[PDB]
């Protein structure tokens, strides 16, 4: 009867830049999957793999929680298989993921008038990210061929950016606010079953 | 590592950075315009101080990428249009100047005030009593008055600082690597590099002056109908076979023949079609208006207005301590906030700009996922011609009556047919020869194939030939009339209001005929017709990203300007007017002058 603590991730009153994105690691408890899904709050919930239709009824060795903050345009990137500034340089999914992808729109609280620069994106790097890869590098993006030495400049670009969010933006560039939900099955007790 | 990419990087960087600070000035010239305060004129200016120093920061950096290694051509676009060296080619002791002159001229204009002969205290300003005595009075040597006091008290100021006003932007458009500051002007034509879409500035004077020998044959008779009905009103002041007095067109310059309504309607009796009494009796508010332009749109297929578009737009006046500017505009702040602002009333008017005005957010919705520097109509003209076609289909009588401000036992008869196409030509046709005449006479000034002391003389003998207008007073070259004009002393552009007349009659044209309308174009209504709206839309999303010519053939298939759809909406007022002038001489006679 030890519920699992969904309630930190969702409630939670600051979410994570996407360059950052924050994990939390949900072990040795009950979770009732059914009350999410049916609980019509959320503006987007795809699972793949596994269906949110009551599958609950399995058991999982590890469920992960990642979190983080993108504008509207952006979610449709937390899929599998899909290409931009977030698949490719703060978020991938792989292209076998089993999971939930989560999302709801956030202009009521990381929205500001004169704008919330808090959270922020990368913008620049050399290559893509491997699925479920974390980069929090503040290194200056050389762009041309001559070392930037540590500052920006010419072809030298610091390499994140701040989202700008506005509470009279449109939808599409309105904060919202995500969460994916990773199963993990290893031969191991599996102590994430929540009948 | 090529310098191309470089610049991709380089551009995707100032794209990011660029929206955030144009919606800072954006929402506060927002807040300004919607509720004037000292404290928001300084904010208005603060943020506008701030953009403007952004472009020329990035502006300079941009030119570190020269064109010339660039090959993407979406990419050679944007990094093109940053790279504007405009006034700061000058000299800042120049540049300096240019600006002083500049905005010494502006000031006269605006400011420009005419007095009472014989009475020093009564003065009138342009707006509103000598706008009102050209526009409305019926009195020869009156009219003068307004027409040459205006000419002589304002425009004598203004000729100096226009001859260096000329000198400084020919200095500023050579270094800028064009022939004169006209060919500057016609560059926003200008396509190269895309195989049979390019186009060259010079190719615009062609075509205008082309375009404008089709429209001669209508001009004429319409010329020689109002010069008819005028000279019943002024018998002794008009010459029937002479152009007609300048100070008697109903402008202080001559520009829109509209005002002589009153005068040239061709069956008075008969009144015209004015649903405004209708709104009022079925009490209509501003939102109602807005709603029925929004279900116009809907009805052929293109997205109804966002919510943060009826969330912030200011549609009525608040009025009381809340001041506003009420001239009717349609916002385009980006992150997807879109508003209009307009003071609106229940009239028909304001009822046919309320889809006008939706009309520019249309097009700012559709190419609002193109680039930054690639969010506008595919030239000068394409914005203003979307918007116009809108009020087109709104007006006829078949749109009327399908939304029930029209009784359905109002049918037309072909006198109302007539009354209407007049005014409209009073308008849309009375203005293209002042128009072309206006902007190729400082085409030339500006190449210098007139010279200082013709300038007037130029003028006049032009106004005579292609306008069919003559001084009613001799001028000197002590004035500088031209100049008398808003938009000749505050340096704009003036050929984009003949390029945008074309162009909405051949957008207008193509997209009824996907209605499949049946009958004269002067009765077309594109609602409930979605094969109209994606035509429309094809050409839309495009902005800036394609050719201005691949963007009008994505409208109507045709690669440039034609006047025939402007002429097939006007056939039948053409006919008639060629049934009217049987036993009128159709044409002028350059030499008869009322001066002597
Ligand atoms: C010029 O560069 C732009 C860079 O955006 C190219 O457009 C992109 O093309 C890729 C191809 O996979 C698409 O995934 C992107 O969605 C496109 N982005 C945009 C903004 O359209 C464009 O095709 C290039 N054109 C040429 C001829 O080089
Ligand atoms: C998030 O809070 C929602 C609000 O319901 C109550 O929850 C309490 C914990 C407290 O916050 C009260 O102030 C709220 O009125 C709740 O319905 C949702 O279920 C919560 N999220 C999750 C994942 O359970
Ligand atoms: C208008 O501006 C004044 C001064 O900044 C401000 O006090 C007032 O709240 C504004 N009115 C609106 C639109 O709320
Ligand atoms: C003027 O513009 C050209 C072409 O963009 C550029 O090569 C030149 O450096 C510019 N000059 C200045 C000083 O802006
Ligand atoms: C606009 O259309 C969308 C559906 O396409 C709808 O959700 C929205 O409520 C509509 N708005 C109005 C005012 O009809
Ligand atoms: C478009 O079709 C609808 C539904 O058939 C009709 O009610 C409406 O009146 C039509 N629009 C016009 C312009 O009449
Ligand atoms: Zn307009």
């Amino acid at each position: 009867t030890n519920l699992c603590p969904f309630g930190e991730v969702f409630n939670a009153t600051r979410f994570a830049s996407v360059y950052a994105w924050n994990r939390k690691r949900i072990s040795n408890c009950v979770a009732d999957y059914s009350v999410l899904y049916n609980s019509a709050s959320f503006s987007t919930f795809k699972c793949y793999g596994v269906s949110p239709t009551k599958l609950n009824d399995l058991c999982f060795t590890n469920v992960y929680a990642d979190s983080f903050v993108i504008r509207g345009d952006e979610v449709r990137q937390i899929a599998p298989g899909q290409t931009g500034k977030i698949a490719d340089y703060n978020y991938k999914l792989p292209d076998d993921f089993t999971g939930c992808v989560i999302a709801w729109n956030s202009n009521n609280l990381d929205s500001k008038v004169g704008g919330n620069y808090n959270y922020r994106y990368r913008l620049f790097r050399k290559s893509n990210l491997k699925p479920f890869e974390r980069d929090i590098s503040t290194e200056i993006y050389q762009a041309g061929s001559k070392p930037c030495n540590g500052v920006e400049g010419f072809n030298c670009y610091f390499p994140l950016q701040s989202y700008g969010f506005q509470p009279t933006n449109g939808v599409g560039y309105q904060p919202y606010r995500v969460v994916v939900l990773s199963f993990e099955l290893l031969h191991a007790p599996a102590t994430v079953c929540g009948p | 590592s090529t310098i191309e990419e470089q610049a991709k990087t380089f551009l995707d960087k100032f794209n990011h950075e660029a929206e955030d600070l144009f919606y800072q000035s954006s929402l506060a010239s927002w807040n300004y315009n919607t509720n004037i305060t000292e404290e928001n004129v300084q904010n208005m200016n603060n943020a506008g101080d701030k953009w403007s120093a952004f472009l020329k920061e990035q502006s300079t950096l941009a030119q570190m990428y020269p064109l010339q290694e660039i090959q993407n051509l979406t990419v050679k676009l944007q990094l093109q249009a940053l790279q504007q060296n405009g006034s700061s080619v000058l000299s800042e002791d120049k540049s300096k100047r240019l600006n002083t002159i500049l905005n010494t001229m502006s000031t006269i204009y605006s400011t420009g005030k005419v007095c009472n002969p014989d009475n020093p205290q009564e003065c009138l300003l342009l707006e509103p009593g000598l706008n009102e005595i050209m526009a409305n009075s019926l009195d020869y040597n009156e009219r003068l008055w307004a027409w040459e006091s205006w000419r002589s008290e304002v425009g004598k100021q203004l000729r100096p600082l226009y001859e260096e006003y000329v000198v400084l932007k020919n200095e500023m458009a050579r270094a800028n690597h064009y022939e004169d500051y006209g060919d500057y002007w016609r560059g926003d034509y200008e396509v190269n590099g895309v195989d049979g879409y390019d186009y060259s500035r010079g190719q615009l004077i062609e075509d205008v002056e082309h375009t404008f020998e089709e429209i001669k044959p209508l001009y004429e008779h319409l010329h020689a109908y109002v010069r008819a009905k005028l000279m019943n009103a002024y018998p002794s002041y008009i010459s029937p076979i002479g152009c007609l007095p300048a100070h008697l067109l109903g402008d202080m310059w001559g520009r829109f023949w509209t005002n002589l309504y009153s005068l040239t309607v061709p069956f008075g009796q008969k009144p015209n079609i004015d649903v405004t009494d209708a709104m009022v009796d079925q009490a209509w508010d501003a939102q109602r208006i807005f709603k029925e332009a929004e279900k116009f749109f809907v009805s052929v297929g293109l997205p109804n207005m966002t919510q943060g578009f009826w969330e912030n737009s200011m549609l009525t006046d608040p009025g009381n301590v809340q001041k506003a500017v009420c001239h009717p505009t349609a916002w385009d702040l980006g992150k997807g906030d879109f508003r209009i602002l307009m003071c609106t009333k229940v009239t028909m008017d304001d009822f046919l700009t309320a889809h006008h005005e939706m009309g520019h957010i249309q097009y700012d919705m559709a190419y609002a996922a193109q680039p930054f520097l690639l969010r506008n109509g595919a030239n000068e003209g394409f914005h203003e011609a979307v918007g116009e076609i809108m009020s087109l289909s709104a007006a006829t009588p078949k749109h009327l009556k399908s939304i029930g401000l029209l009784s359905p036992d109002f049918q037309e008869d072909n006198e109302t047919e007539i009354n209407f196409l007049l005014k409209q030509a009073l308008t849309i046709v009375g203005t293209l020869p002042f128009t072309y005449m206006l902007e190729k006479w400082r085409w030339m000034v500006f190449k210098g194939e007139i010279p200082k002391d013709q300038w007037m003389k130029k003028w006049w003998e032009m106004k005579r030939e292609i306008v069919g207008v003559v001084e009613p007073v001799p001028h000197d070259e002590t004035y500088c009339d031209p100049a008398s004009l808003f938009h000749v002393s505050n340096d704009y552009s003036f050929i984009r209001y003949y390029t945008r007349t074309l162009y909405q009659f051949q957008f207008q044209e193509a997209l009824c005929q996907a209605a499949k309308h049946e009958g004269p174009l002067h009765k077309c209504d594109i609602s409930n017709s979605t094969e109209a709206g994606q035509k429309l839309f094809n050409m839309l999303r495009l902005g800036k990203s394609e050719p201005w010519t691949l963007a009008l053939e994505n409208v109507v298939g045709a690669k440039n300007m034609n006047v025939r759809p402007l002429l097939n909406y006007f056939e039948p007022l053409f006919t008639w007017l060629k049934d009217q002038n049987k036993n009128s001489f159709v044409g002028w006679s350059t030499d008869w002058s009322p001066y002597a």
